[PDB]
């Protein structure tokens, strides 16, 4: 399904931050990394890289770096009245007995 | 933030678009190796160009990071390998000047072809045709005139040319702060920083010689042996003071001596172990040789192939449609991607060659953990030492008893050993006092030792007390000869088969003694060996993260340049030699005049 012989350099990929996350925090920010002492000013070149980078995948690639697609997962045991329950179902039922 | 802070950063984002691009120009490299089109050569010309650029604009980058306030070692030695400036340290024109002597001594030696043989429609080719020609043969004439013609329409055409090429090579080496080129060729096995384990350039000058001064009885007694076996077929040409021309070595520039085999033989009324019939008999096709080569790694304890390697690898003939070429290579296009591009024929050799040539893979998939500029050897031997090792497991009649391929009433016996030990020792001491000399000859003519004036009556000289060979014609200084090869021609480090034939008997003796192997060193394999594979993965695994010097005896238990495994290896074929030439007389001396 992904993948693609011209280059998939759509689902892209942060590698640098200036400080570690947090549990389900999202991050949209393709601000610039201040690698140098210097500011940059700016969109600057010296010291100045930005933190997002393409995957580009390809079909032909190994184990190790073929798009995987993954789906998790959350329950939350809030004390509120829960909302999704399991399936419980019954059986056919009976007259006349004890 | 500190230097080094910001410069692991950029290591990181270097390293990321850099095995981005390396993936864009290795698949490139496939697919015009598999298929000769224009397309795929105008691919070569834009991902090349690319590269280039993207590289020479990278190391500008990382030119402005010091390398003293550094400390973590990877850094070190990734930015070193980034700051190497290489031609663009020059003039533009001189740039230009040196690149254009590069590609036309390129042309001159791919299309040197000989014409002087009666009329001038008779060319007769260099690669299919004059190898073999000169490989099996029986006149010294004819062998002498084909001598003549090549090294005079190859010297008289690239001396000029050479002379230039090796001026702008040495003040290109000295304006990138080292003192020559081939302290530069030097300067690829080089540990600095690591205390108890320390290296130099310069070293390497020394670092053969002694070992050769151990190594040199032995190739002197093998000398004995073959000049021993060429005066019988030779008549009134040979002297065994004076041993015998250089144009009756096997190749063309004493390369390989293999091609003697046939006119060396140990005793003729056995012949050698083969399988080729065992293995057409069954029709081994083409992929089985490749399955049960990949059982005996992963016996040794090799971690599996992925399916991406063999869905994509190129592993028969090319066909008449989609011309490629028939060239053994073990390719690493970065991401998980592992080819290998050979051209599959039933043969003993070629069972040698598919081991030698997934040995590098086992060898790259490895230290794929590594970063970018660490996914190579440490030093630039060990890659076809871990080959050749496993070429090796595979070549004892042991291993062909266990795999299947040998009828189990076949016993060995003295004479099979002694023959297969003469036969590799056709193929692993015959490059190695040809590499010594050449290595030397080329650091000490780039150093300034040597001359302009003078370059091959001291390579005459110089070849007589390590090849120890006649001029086949006397020489003058106006030719270009020791330039005819393609490793010199092409502008190539030519120390590593020596590095890898003495760092492969460690390996093979480490292996085989942590094995509990009993027996003599020919006799080692590595079938149902898991703890030789795992300490096998650990160096494997390291790369040019750990320094050789240190890599050298986490396997070993040494540190330097050792010799005495390729005594161990070659001690019965030693002892049986010093039995055998007791009447012929033993040494070189240049009591010959011509």
């Amino acid at each position: 399904l992904d993948s693609k012989p011209s280059g998939n350099y759509n689902y892209l990929y942060r590698l640098f931050r200036k400080s570690k996350l947090k549990p389900f925090e999202r991050d949209i920010s393709t601000e610039i990394y201040q690698a140098g002492n210097k500011p940059c000013n700016g969109v600057a070149g010296p010291n100045c890289y930005s933190p997002l980078q393409s995957y580009g995948f390809r079909p032909t690639y190994g184990v190790g770096h073929q798009p995987y697609r993954v789906v998790v997962l959350s329950f939350e045991l809030l004390h509120a009245p829960a909302t999704v329950c399991g399936p419980k179902k019954s059986t056919n039922l009976v007259k006349n007995k004890c | 933030s500190t230097i080094e802070e910001q410069a692991k950063t950029f290591l990181d984002k270097f390293n990321h678009e850099a095995e981005d691009l390396f993936y864009q120009s290795s698949l490139a490299s496939w697919n015009y190796n598999t298929n000769i089109t224009e397309e795929n050569v105008q691919n070569m010309n834009n991902a090349g160009d690319k590269w280039s650029a993207f590289l020479k604009e990278q190391s500008t980058l990382a030119q402005m990071y010091p390398l003293q306030e550094i400390q973590n070692l990877t850094v070190k030695l990734q930015l070193q390998a980034l700051q190497q400036n290489g031609s663009s340290v020059l003039s533009e024109d001189k740039s230009k000047r040196l690149n254009t002597i590069l590609n036309t001594m390129s042309t001159i030696y791919s299309t040197g072809k000989v014409c002087n043989p009666d009329n001038p429609q008779e060319c007769l080719l260099l690669e299919p045709g004059l190898n073999e020609i000169m490989a099996n043969s029986l006149d010294y004439n004819e062998r002498l005139w084909a001598w003549e013609s090549w090294r005079s329409e190859v010297g008289k055409q690239l001396r000029p040319l050479y002379e230039e090429y090796v001026v702008l090579k040495n003040e290109m080496a000295r304006a990138n702060h080292y003192e020559d080129y081939g302290d530069y060729w030097r300067g690829d096995y080089e540990v600095n920083g690591v205390d108890g384990y320390d290296y130099s350039r310069g070293q390497l000058i020394e670092d053969v010689e002694h070992t050769f001064e151990e190594i040199k009885p032995l190739y002197e007694h093998l000398h004995a042996y073959v000049r021993a076996k060429l005066m019988n077929a030779y008549p009134s040409y040979i002297s065994p003071i004076g041993c015998l021309p250089a144009h009756l070595l096997g190749d063309m520039w004493g390369r390989f001596w293999t091609n003697l085999y046939s006119l060396t033989v140990p005793f003729g009324q056995k012949p050698n172990i083969d399988v080729t019939d065992a293995m057409v008999d069954q029709a081994w096709d083409a992929q089985r040789i490749f399955k049960e080569a990949e059982k005996f790694f992963v016996s040794v304890g090799l971690p599996n192939m992925t399916q991406g390697f063999w869905e994509n690898s190129m592993l028969t003939d090319p066909g008449n449609v989609q011309k490629a070429v028939c060239h053994p290579t073990a390719w690493d296009l970065g991401k998980g991607d592992f080819r290998i591009l050979m051209c599959t024929k039933v043969t003993m050799d070629d069972f040698l060659t598919a081991h030698h040539e997934m040995g590098h893979i086992q060898y790259d998939m490895a230290y794929a953990a590594q970063p970018f500029l660490l996914r190579n050897g440490a030093n630039e031997g060990f890659h076809e030492a871990v080959g050749e090792i496993m070429s090796l497991s595979a070549a004892t009649p042991k291993h062909l008893k266990s795999i299947g391929l040998l009828s189990p009433d076949f016993q060995e016996d003295n004479e099979t050993e002694i023959n297969f030990l003469l036969k590799q020792a056709l193929t692993i001491v015959g490059t190695l006092p040809f590499t010594y000399m050449l290595e030397k000859w080329r650091w000490m003519v780039f150093k300034g030792e040597i001359p302009k004036d003078q370059w091959m009556k001291k390579w005459w000289e110089m070849k007589r007390e390590i090849v120890g060979v006649v001029e086949p014609v006397p020489h003058d200084e106006t030719y270009c000869d020791p330039a005819s090869l393609f490793h010199v021609s092409n502008d190539y480090s030519f120390i590593r088969y020596y590095t890898r034939t003495l760092y492969q008997f460690q390996f093979q003796e480490a292996l085989c003694q942590a094995a509990k192997h009993e027996g003599p060193l020919h006799k080692c394999d590595i079938s149902n060996s898991t703890e030789a594979g795992q300490k096998l993965f650990n160096m494997l695994r390291l790369g040019k993260s750990e320094p050789w010097t240190l890599a050298l005896e986490n396997v070993v238990g040494a540190k330097n340049m050792n010799v005495r495994p390729l005594l161990n290896y070659f001690e019965p074929l030693f002892t049986w030699l010093k039995d055998q030439n007791k009447n012929s007389f033993v040494g070189w001396s240049t009591d010959w005049s011509p």
